[PDB]
């Protein structure tokens, strides 16, 4: 919580080179949460997302590589649930991306 | 294209950037209007001006 | 863990989702670019033709000992058949008007047709260069002939010569053909015989199957239009009266083909096309055989042939196309593109075109589809335009002439041929254009290194093609930059568009070193030829700085000079006024670094020296002891004015200093006896 | 094709552009991972020179200067940034930061040497920055704010002569360099950029036929040809082939080259003009050459 206010996509590349999927989980779970405005301030982003802000970015290489890393031991149930932790909340995440680009449209239109 | 004063239209322009209903773009010119302040400032003239000077010498 | 790849785009959560514009890793974060580089180089960050490729773009699998040949041979026939004119700043080089170059590549490509590897492609230009001969070129038939040959013998020698071409161009299809037909059907191979005029061997086949009134019909067809109208009226009373329908179609088709007629309308409603199933040569050859007589000219020949596959309101096609000599075999039926509305035929039928039809189109002549399977090689294409060029041929577009120069001189930089594609580059009419390509290209490939393969190119574009050497060492200096030698930047900007650049960089980069390591005739080799008042004039801030360094060298040199020899009073008052002119003026030298500041310093020092010694051999002393003359013996009243400018340190001003107070004491010590 | 090179360029994350100096002996590439990483690439060796990192987003494009300035290299960012680096006595430090964007700095292009050393950049905001080179370490900077509505994309430079543009010169003068730039965005315009007699910077003409938002735009470079060629593509997954036929017409025509499955990213051109090469959004290049029929073939499907 030092290094969070820094780069978590270098952490997150760290988490991957070592195995720590979990914590990546749960990293990736905190990082797409930050952009949505609970605590954007603690991963050193300036702004939420927002129709009235720079626009933001996420580690979606290494987002697709977690999703392979959890999958390539399916046989396991925690590795899926672990997966639909993620991809569930990377739409209530991207229906907002897409609402936040059709509400700055309607603002570079007027 | 001057017709009425040395630099008329450099000296129009600072004339105008004096009013507070100067709603223009800010181009980079000289503030003062003595010969040598396009080299003291190292600053510009506005190019019908700019023109004139380069026909008269 | 290893890392894994990037996950395949079907499989990654950004997947269609490019228009999210609010989240960059959306918007761009499966995005990629790629840079070009020279000789047709290019760095590739995606799938192939983290990681990068580096990919070229090359033609075939590199025998250099061989391919090089077919690009270095026509071009060293060419630069026998252009002109250099040199009244342009950039030189420019223009066709020789006339036909040579014909029989300097048809010769060329008869040596080059045996055992070397591209033997297709070689063998397609060899029946492009032999069919220019044909056209254009010139003769075994009326060099024999002692007085100017009137124009009809000469349409006649090209249609007997054209009339070998269609025969050779056509007889391994036929001998194929009949190898294959003959035990089947005798009467396709007989016909194939006559398609390649070989009427001899069709009488011959005809006698070996039991046709021996075929042999009979075929060995009276070479001359006499009487059987052609026998035939004629046979062929009518056969149709009118029914018969036709129990005589073989494939027999009616050479009773057609020897009657003159190109197809055959039957009582059933078939027809019978005499060019079915045949390509273009062929074809074309049955129009200059049997369907016109031994009169006509070979472009009678083409427009039959033309008039027999072009869309008309009245009658049919039947002649076709069938291509250039790599499409042929292949059973390709066009089914006519619903783009391409040009359909590709053979460059040697374009060249037919325009020996008939002055004004034929010479873009789909010069295209390389239809020469080779490779839309990339232009070798015979630029040929084959600077020989139309010549043959004043003008209609081209400025485009596509732009294109063709532009795409061989990259073919040409590509194989790493980059004196021929400046050579290429300098057949540009347009100035403005020619300098620029040259100046640009040279600015590439010039080295630094000045090698063998270097060496023979800078002598080629020189003494050959004219190029201004001062862009050779312009490259060089802008190469020189790239790589950091200072030495050979300011070498090769002293050969090139030069003064101020060379100069101001020996101030900044060589002088202060030189002068540390008492390398003076080596700071000399640059500045004596720098001095000269044709270029010195010519250099801002010389006097104060280059100048001083070399005036200090030649005061060094003078006094060297005058170490050795019995040298006059007159130019020990020179070597004083050079010493005298050089204190206040290493008082002026711009020093950027420490190393500019020792320069300064130790110059001046060795300058406070010099003084002394030039001054104590203008006062020798009386005839009256042989002893060596006194540096300490110099008035200060000479020494001190000068000086007292010399930019010393406080080390080097305090022994100045005690050195003064030294001959000071003697004025005062030889004052008082 | 065939490969010289398999470069194992160390970068842990996405790669966003790849690009070589004017000799072809570096090779300059940026990503995701913070960083610019160069190399030796000589007679398909690879030695890494660099790991520049010192932008703090992802690097989106690199650009090399002439050499007649020195070993000078580009870069732009999404965290607003084109920093500029250059390689004096063998080590690599920053020589410029400039921080004067309102967004993320999507591509940038350096102009002909023949006009000074000029940079551009083009920004998610809307605009484009111009920085000009003034003398002994220092810059002058222009901001064409707006530049491109709802964003812009790509930039690229016009060629310091102009095909016919010479014609009317007597020999003895110099020739007048008519600065000019084209640039592409999500308008779905690209648009043409001139400097005038006043140094400012002015939209000169417009072209207007993507349906989709442009990703990229490339002029070609003047060699052999007589005409003024633009390449650009979109979001719709189109290419156009733009001519310039007529330089005192001022007027372009749209040529329609092809229509991808997906989108397509950037395009190309061959340092001889007469090649394109296209990136599609399928992993993907493809090459492409104009005929003697004027006509665009593809080399690579």
């Amino acid at each position: 919580n030092s290094y969070k206010k820094v780069d978590a996509a270098e952490l997150l590349r760290l988490y991957l080179n070592y195995d720590l999927l979990e914590e990546a989980v749960d990293l990736v779970s905190e990082y797409v949460d930050a952009v949505l405005g609970k605590g954007h301030q603690y991963f050193g982003i300036e702004f939420p997302l927002s129709a009235t802000a720079p626009m933001v970015w996420l580690p979606y290489s290494s987002i697709d590589q977690l999703l392979q890393a959890l999958g390539e031991n399916s046989a396991n149930s925690h590795n899926i649930a672990l997966s639909q932790k993620i991809l569930d909340k990377l739409e209530d995440y991207q229906q907002k991306v897409d609402k936040a680009t059709r509400d700055l449209l309607y603002r570079r239109t007027l | 294209y001057a017709k009425s004063v040395y630099w008329e239209n450099t000296l129009h322009t600072l004339k105008q950037r004096q009013l507070t209903s100067y709603v223009g773009s800010v181009r980079p010119l000289v503030t003062e209007l003595d010969p040598d302040a396009p080299i003291r400032q190292k600053m510009p003239l506005d190019d019908l001006d700019r023109e004139d000077e380069v026909r008269l010498l | 863990r290893r890392q894994l790849g990037l996950v395949p785009r079907e499989k990654s959560v950004t997947y269609g989702k490019g228009k999210l514009l609010m989240d960059m890793a959306l918007f761009m974060g499966r995005s990629f670019r790629v840079g070009w580089g020279p000789n047709w180089t290019l760095a590739n960050s995606g799938e192939q033709l983290f990681k990068v490729h580096l990919e070229k773009l090359s033609l075939r699998q590199r025998k250099p000992d061989e391919d090089m040949k077919l690009y270095q041979t026509p071009l060293e026939l060419k630069l026998k058949h252009s002109t250099v004119h040199v009244d342009e700043l950039c030189p420019l080089i223009v066709p020789n008007l006339g036909v040579a170059v014909i029989h300097d590549y048809a010769d060329w490509v008869k040596e080059a047709s045996g055992d070397l590897p591209e033997a297709q492609i070689v063998k397609h230009w060899s029946l492009t260069w032999t069919l220019c001969e044909a056209l254009w070129g010139h003769l075994k038939e009326l060099d024999s002939q002692l007085n100017e040959p009137r124009e009809y013998i000469q349409i006649l020698e090209r249609r007997r010569a054209f009339s070998r071409w269609l025969s050779c161009t056509a007889t391994p299809q036929i001998e194929e053909e009949v190898s294959l037909t003959q035990k089947n059907s005798p009467v396709e191979a007989v016909f194939s015989y006559l398609t390649g005029k070989r009427i001899s061997e069709a009488c011959s086949l005809a006698q070996q199957s039991g046709d021996h009134r075929l042999a009979l019909l075929l060995s009276q067809f070479v001359g006499s239009q009487s059987v052609r109208e026998l035939l004629t009226m046979q062929l009518v009373d056969w149709h009118q009266l029914q018969a036709d329908s129990f005589i073989q179609d494939e027999r009616l088709r050479i009773f057609a083909l020897l009657a003159g007629k190109p197809v055959w309308q039957l009582s059933e409603k078939k027809q019978i096309n005499v060019c079915s199933q045949l390509d273009w040569k062929r074809s074309l050859a049955i129009h200059l055989w049997y369907l016109l007589p031994p009169t006509a000219s070979i472009s009678r020949a083409l427009s039959m042939y033309e008039e027999a596959f072009q869309n008309t309101s009245d009658s049919d096609r039947y002649a076709c196309s069938p291509l250039p000599s790599y499409l042929e075999g292949s059973g390709c039926v066009i089914a006519e593109e619903q783009n391409s509305q040009t359909p590709l035929r053979d460059v040697c039928f374009h060249l037919l075109k325009l020996y008939s039809d002055r004004h034929y189109d010479l873009n789909q002549l010069l295209e390389p589809r239809s020469i080779t399977a490779d839309p990339l090689d232009y070798r015979l294409s630029w040929h084959l335009w600077e020989v139309l060029r010549a043959l004043n041929y003008t209609h081209l577009s400025a485009q596509c002439e732009g294109v063709l120069q532009a795409s061989y001189a990259g073919q040409l930089e590509s194989e790493g041929l980059w004196e021929w594609a400046i050579f290429v580059l300098l057949h540009i009419d347009n100035s403005g254009i020619r300098e620029k390509a040259v100046r640009e290209l040279l600015t590439r490939h010039c080295q630094l290194l000045e090698t063998p393969e270097s060496w023979a190119k800078e002598t080629f574009l020189t003494q050959k093609l004219r190029v201004p050497a001062k862009w050779i060492h312009e490259a060089k200096a802008v190469r020189a930059h790239m790589e950091s030698d200072k030495h050979l930047e300011a070498l090769c900007l002293f050969k090139a568009e030069h003064w101020n650049r060379c100069h101001k960089l020996i101030i900044r980069h060589l002088a202060s070193d030189a002068i540390i390591n008492e390398n003076y005739d080596y700071l000399k080799g640059f500045l004596e030829d720098l001095a000269p008042p044709e270029r010195s004039s010519l250099i801002q801030d010389w006097e104060t700085s280059g100048l001083v360094y070399l005036d200090y060298i030649r005061v060094i040199e003078m006094l060297r000079h005058i170490q050795q020899v019995d040298c006059s009073g007159n130019d020990l008052e020179q070597l004083h006024i050079k010493v005298t002119s050089l204190c206040s003026r290493i008082e002026q030298i711009q020093c950027y670094s420490a190393k500019d500041r020792l320069a300064q310093s130790d110059m001046a020092k060795r300058v406070a020296n010099l003084l002394r010694v030039v001054l104590s051999l203008h006062h020798p002393p009386d005839r009256t002891s042989d002893s060596t003359p006194d540096p300490q013996r110099v008035p200060l009243r000479l020494l001190a004015p000068h000086i007292g400018r010399l930019p010393m340190p406080e080390d080097y001003a305090m022994d100045e200093l005690r050195s003064l107070t030294q001959s000071y004491l003697r004025e005062l010590a030889v004052g008082s006896l | 094709v065939s490969v010289i090179n398999t470069v194992d360029t160390s970068h842990e994350d996405m790669i966003h552009d790849a690009q070589m100096d004017y000799y072809g002996t570096r090779l300059a590439t940026c990503s995701s991972d913070r960083s610019v990483k160069i190399f030796d690439v000589r007679n398909g060796g690879q030695i890494l020179i660099a790991d520049l990192r010192g932008h703090e987003g992802p690097v989106w494009q690199v650009a090399w200067a002439h050499p007649m300035y020195g070993n000078i290299l580009a870069s732009c960012s999404y965290d607003r940034k084109v920093i500029i680096w250059r390689e004096e006595n063998g080590t690599w430090e920053k020589s410029h930061e400039h921080a004067g964007h309102d967004s993320s700095v999507n591509s940038v292009c350096w102009a002909p040497h023949d006009y000074g050393l000029i940079l551009a950049c083009g920004s998610s905001d809307g605009a484009i920055s111009l920085l000009t080179y003034t003398g002994e370490g220092q810059w002058e900077v222009k901001k064409i704010n707006n530049a491109h509505t709802i964003g812009c994309n790509a930039v690229s430079w016009a060629p310091a002569v102009v095909p016919g543009s010479l014609i009317d010169h007597p020999s003895g003068q110099k020739p007048n360099y008519i600065k000019r730039f084209a640039s592409g965005g999500c308008d779905n315009l690209i648009k043409l950029w001139k400097e005038e007699e006043d140094g400012q910077w002015k939209e000169e003409q417009k072209l207007e036929a993507h349906s989709d938002w442009v990703r990229d735009v490339a002029w070609a470079p003047s060699i052999g040809l007589p005409t003024s060629t633009i390449a650009s593509c979109s979001q719709d997954g189109r290419v156009f082939i733009w001519t310039c036929d007529d330089a005192s017409s001022n007027t372009w025509s749209p040529k329609l080259l092809h229509k991808f499955n997906d989108v397509v990213w950037h395009v190309s051109w061959s340092i001889t003009a007469n090649i394109l090469a296209v990136s599609g959004g399928d992993n993907k290049v493809t090459l492409w050459k104009e005929s003697v029929d004027g006509q665009w073939v593809c080399i690579s499907d």
